[PDB]
DNA sequence: CAGGATGTATATATCTGACACGTGCCTGGAGACCGCGTACGTGCGTTTAAGCGGTGCTAGAGCTGTCTACGA
DNA sequence: TCGTAGACAGCTCTAGCACCGCTTAAACGCACGTACGCGCGTCTCCAGGCACGTGTCAGATATATACATCCTG
DNA sequence: CAGGATGTATATATCTGACACGTGCCTGGAGACCGCGTACGTGCGTTTAAGCGGTGCTAGAGCTGTCTACGA
DNA sequence: TCGTAGACAGCTCTAGCACCGCTTAAACGCACGTACGCGCGTCTCCAGGCACGTGTCAGATATATACATCCTG
């Protein structure tokens, strides 16, 4: 509620291996706080897959883990962060399907179709 | 007004996939075209010569990658060597 | 833990020991027919870092030079230790008398300590690691390396 | 051994070939690492150039053309 | 006092001598080892023309001749007459082989 | 059907098949040659871009400056070579000062 | 004057750009001779490259393509 | 004793500062002179694109950035902190611009 | 009629017109292009040769060694450049020793 | 036995004009072919590209010399530039 | 003779004069309101080499440094001579008292001697050549160059 | 301050093999369209192995004819 | 569609690899000491070009001069 | 041993223009065939001119259609 | 022979050159002193791509905080 976000576990990759906070942590069994990602306090969460996808107070659809189904290689993406969307009120994640809706009454969904 | 076939659009498009917001500069959005320039170039000649010093009057993938490996640096090469492999397999598997 | 995580933890313990210069669980004692010898005051497990072969670092003849003057005076014992630190003879001349214990360790071909190169950001560091479980009271020993015919003729204990 | 192969009276030889007035102690095997390095850089692209025509026996001109690409085009054989 | 030449004159001639010859100054059989060695890490189970073989020496032999040459300034320009380790390295950066 | 659609890389691999022919690289040039090259080119365009993308976010807000772009290429040891004979404009140095230059007491 | 053009608070500027800790006295105009030199080497082949297409107005890409041939291919404009 | 910074700290920041900016550090109008100057000895009565013009600066501006950079080692490696004349030259040979 | 006969340079300027075409330098290549090139090539072959010819006489008797040939190319400041990125085999150094290397008393 | 079209003969012939007795080596008489190789090569590409960056699909003397000047060093260039001029004028003045 | 042959003969005479250090046809004399002045003892023709501005050679501030200590002691006269020797300020500080005569030559904008750079295999050499036919007994003078507002304010003879 | 021990510049007999020129051949080119101190040099004895060739075995480069899938 | 380069099984034979005792050049080891580091487009005709063979003079060779050069009592 | 004078990291209001996306268009792409000492740094006053734009003049790059000599 | 690239006169209009007073950043000059140098293939169909136009959010901007950092009594 204060603003900071806790953490635990470790996501299973598309190739199929272990990663927690990019390359500074692999398996996070001990539950620890996650550092500053977006100044506005993160409202709700959005589980499913290895694809955790928070939502800022401003409405900045943030995103950690893989989200494979934006795109990259050689790690360095797990630990971040944004981006996409505009001012989404509901961030509603399934396994390999994402769901979003802009405060301007919009209905979006960007994943493995 | 002769049509300047610039990688601008294409250079922009591939930005989106890697990063959605945003984001470039004018000076740099030229700098990109001169990363596409030097590669397309340097690649073609270790492709071209390859054909001459392996006696075949037509540049296949056979060469293009061989250069690609021979031209790209260590880990990067195997990567794009992989990404070619991919775009090689997908090109063959089309309708 | 993985092989990389254990090597990083083993390197971080070795780097802290080289920095502090701690020579715990070791004391000087007069060995019979060897001058000074290093003996263990506590049990050292197999693979545990014993002590750094500490002295003055320098190049190839940059240690084999005080050699040509230390031959001019026989009293000062042979305390030079040459080594190939990344293609170039890099050593640690411990001829000068100091409180460090690595220079006083005796010779044995089947001892209880092995000499290895331990790099720390470019600077080479000769370290002595326990080859087997060293018992308390027993003398710390390591293979000196010089098995040559000229050296073995002058002091015959190098052979055994 | 291989790197021991480039032996003192040859590094030196090679070094007196540029008027080296005196080789220092460490300097010697540094040449082995370098000559390794240089060897390394080269043989690799070269073999890689043998590969792109499927030769199990590596050509001299392969060495050469690769010795070119690197940046020190040698003359004579080719 | 038997016959002797003061330290430097000899190797100074070594310059005269080694600067004269077109004689590849590091043993062939030895390099073929180093030659075949770095083969393995490239491609296991290979052959190479004895001709080719020479060149490989030739170049790196030559390469070294000038990189030791260039290296001479590296300590000439450091208030030094004798070429130590760093001296060799310094040159690598001004070439940009490393840096 | 677009070949780039087929093979699945963005940067038009019909312009690669057509730049190649009249670029005078050789007499003939197979269909895949443009393709594998296109994908060689884009796996570069991409691997490049994101280095900036992560860096440009880091320093600036959203949009890459030139001295962002090269602020990346200096730092990736692999590219650092690739773009080691080049001179990306407006770059300036990824900073460094010698150990015998900073303060001492 | 031209060579006076490359003026002290710019050589310096350009030199602090590589962490130059202190420029010595002579060192300064040496940069002018060099920057002359470099200017010289370049403009020449470049103009020569304008010549081989008959342009009285020298192109930027001429500068560039010549800035390539020399050996320090610049990126951006081209 | 008014406020002052001990000799070195200031220009050390000059590094911090000048090592930060993408700002072409030698005046444009000035170079256009030097630019047009070396024109004459090439081809009398010429014009050039203002665009092109920049690059010419750009490169030689850049060229100089690294050749002063490389030059830093040249005196770093000579028991020196301050870069004198020879230092500049030494680098030219290890590049092979002259030698 | 041989074109080299016509133009008057030795090194076959029909092989220049025929190396050019199937060398894939470009699509088309004018008659003179081989010629002026041939003569570019031979004014080099010649300007080169004689430097050895004078040098090889000087050291040896008649026939040029390799370390004669390059014993020339080092010394001609013009060529010294031309062949400044090359490595003529069996050469060895046109000797030099630093001023702070020779004797001193 | 595939025919190795080597400059050997031609390389020999031009020796005679400059110097009659003699005179070469085997190692060097290869070295000559690799002076003819690197030039014929380096020359063709500042010729080739010239055509591309001056938009003409055929390599005339127009380019060949322009490169020749642009490629040869200072005094040498004007010399061979002269010798071309010559072989240019003689080629035109034939029967 | 050609223009090149006369320049080579003029350079060989100047190189021999700089090597020998001969200052013939010149003697010191006390000028009225100028301290020491150089006067001719024999007739010097137009273009003839008079004498080298001899002293201690060094870089830009490598002469303008004893400046910041020679301002700390006013008695030692201003004897520094700066110059641009091939893009780099190369000078000849003649502050120390020696038997050389070039450092004692007085200032005059319309004198009878001009200062020129004479290179001899890389090493710069300031030489004084006769601008016109110098009469016997007359004072040797040359344009000092410093026409600045700070220097002209402290000694007004620099203007004329 | 200088003559004698090292070893380099020089001279000339003498055998060896690669430079050089003749020849049948075949395909590509032509024609018409300052000072403490130690590191490294110099020189001679011990010792490792490079260089030598003699040569049998055969991997594999190189060339050819045929069928056919690639790319303009 | 279709001309044809490329795949490819098939085959001649150059040339790379392992062998292996032996004269000895050279790498190696070591003692003494002083200079020196260091800190203070296409069909046709045909001769130019190359592979092949063969004789010998340029040059490698070696005993043997004379020579320039470096160094301590 | 430490608190106060420099100036750098940082925060946020606010206008500006280049990044970015829509559109008619047209051609290229697709498909089928240690120590003496001086040199250089730091900081403030005097002074040169770079940077600014406002803008008229027109050189000359760029494009087009036609005739014809070049080279496959 | 003959398809056609290249020569070339002709023409639109971008863009390079000279102008020129002015706020002021910056180059310049100089005094004090201490860290530091230095010695000791082809015809056809058509939509992908580019030039053009237009709206605004990324970022340059600037007053304004707070901040890390360097230095003498």
């Amino acid at each position: 509620s204060n603003g900071e976000v806790y953490a635990w576990g470790t996501f299973r990759c598309n190739e199929g291996i272990l990663g927690f906070y990019q390359d500074k942590i692999k398996i996070q069994k001990t539950p620890w706080k996650v550092p500053t990602f977006s100044k506005y306090n993160i409202v709700q969460l959005a589980p499913g897959k290895d694809h955790i996808l928070f939502l800022d107070e401003e409405g900045m659809v943030f995103a950690w883990g893989n989200g494979q189904q934006m795109e990259r290689f050689r790690l360095k993406t797990l630990d971040p962060r944004p981006f996409g969307l505009r001012h989404v009120k509901y961030i509603a994640s399934g396994e390999n399907h994402c769901f979003a809706l802009t405060k301007d009454n919009k209905l979006v969904s960007w994943g493995l179709n | 007004k002769t049509r300047k076939e610039s990688y601008a659009i294409y250079v922009y498009k591939v930005l989106k996939q890697v990063h959605p917001d945003t984001g470039i500069s004018s000076k740099a959005m030229s700098i990109m075209n001169s990363f596409v320039n030097d590669v397309f170039e340097r690649i073609a000649g270790e492709a071209s010569r390859l054909a001459h010093y392996n006696k075949r009057s037509t540049i296949t993938s056979r060469e293009i990658q061989t250069a690609v490996r021979l031209l790209l640096p260590g880990e990067l090469a195997k990567h794009a060597v992989s990404e070619g492999t991919k775009a090689v397999t997908k090109y063959t598997s089309a309708k | 833990k993985s092989k990389a995580e254990l090597q990083s933890e083993e390197r971080k313990r070795i780097d802290e020991l080289i920095e502090s210069g701690k020579e715990e669980g070791m004391k000087i004692d007069l060995i019979d027919g060897k001058g000074r010898g290093v003996i263990a005051t506590k049990q050292f497990s197999r693979g545990d870092f014993v002590v750094e072969y500490h002295g003055d670092l320098i190049e190839i003849t940059d240690a084999k030079k005080r050699e040509a003057l230390y031959a001019q005076d026989p009293s000062t014992g042979c305390y030079m230790y040459y080594f190939q630190y990344l293609s170039k003879t890099y050593c640690v001349d411990a001829t000068r008398e100091t409180n460090r214990l690595g220079r006083l360790i005796n010779h044995s071909k089947c001892g209880n300590c092995q000499t290895k190169l331990h790099d720390i950001d470019g600077v080479p560091h000769l370290i002595l690691i326990a080859s087997r479980d060293i018992a308390a009271g027993e003398e710390l020993l390591y293979d000196y390396g010089d098995r040559s015919k000229a050296s073995i003729e002058a002091f015959p204990w190098l052979k055994h | 051994d291989n790197i021991q192969g480039i032996t003192k009276p040859a590094i030196r030889r090679l070094a007196r070939r540029g008027g080296v007035k005196r080789i220092s102690g460490l300097i010697y095997e540094e040449t082995r690492g370098v000559l390794k390095v240089f060897l390394e850089n080269v043989i690799r692209d070269a073999v890689t150039y043998t590969e792109h025509a499927k030769r199990k026996t590596v050509t001299a001109m392969d060495v050469v053309y690769a010795l070119k690409r690197q940046g020190r085009t040698l003359y004579g054989f080719g | 006092k038997p016959h002797r030449y003061r330290p430097g004159t000899v190797a100074l001639r070594e310059i005269r001598r080694y600067q004269k010859s077109t004689e590849l100054l590091i043993r062939k059989l030895p390099f073929q080892r180093l030659v075949r060695e770095i083969a393995q890490d490239f491609k296991t189970d290979l052959r190479f023309q004895s001709s080719a073989v020479m060149a490989l020496q030739e170049a790196s032999e030559a390469y070294l001749v000038a990189l030791f040459e260039d290296t001479n300034l590296c300590a000439i320009h450091a208030k030094r007459v004798t070429i130590m380790p760093k001296d060799i390295q310094l040159a690598r950066r001004i070439r940009g082989e490393r840096a | 059907k677009t070949r780039s659609s087929r093979a699945g890389l963005q940067f038009p691999v019909g312009r690669v098949h057509r730049l190649l022919r009249k670029g005078n690289y050789a007499e003939r040039v197979g269909a895949g040659a443009p393709v594998y090259l296109a994908a060689v080119l884009e796996y570069l365009t991409a691997e490049i871009l994101e280095l900036a993308g992560n860096a440009a976010r880091d320093n600036k807000k959203t949009r890459i400056i030139p001295r962002h772009l090269q602020l990346a290429v200096r730092n990736d040891e692999e590219l650092n070579k690739l773009l080691g004979r080049v001179t990306i404009a407006q770059g300036g140095v990824l900073p460094n000062i010698q150990s015998v230059l900073l303060p001492k007491k």
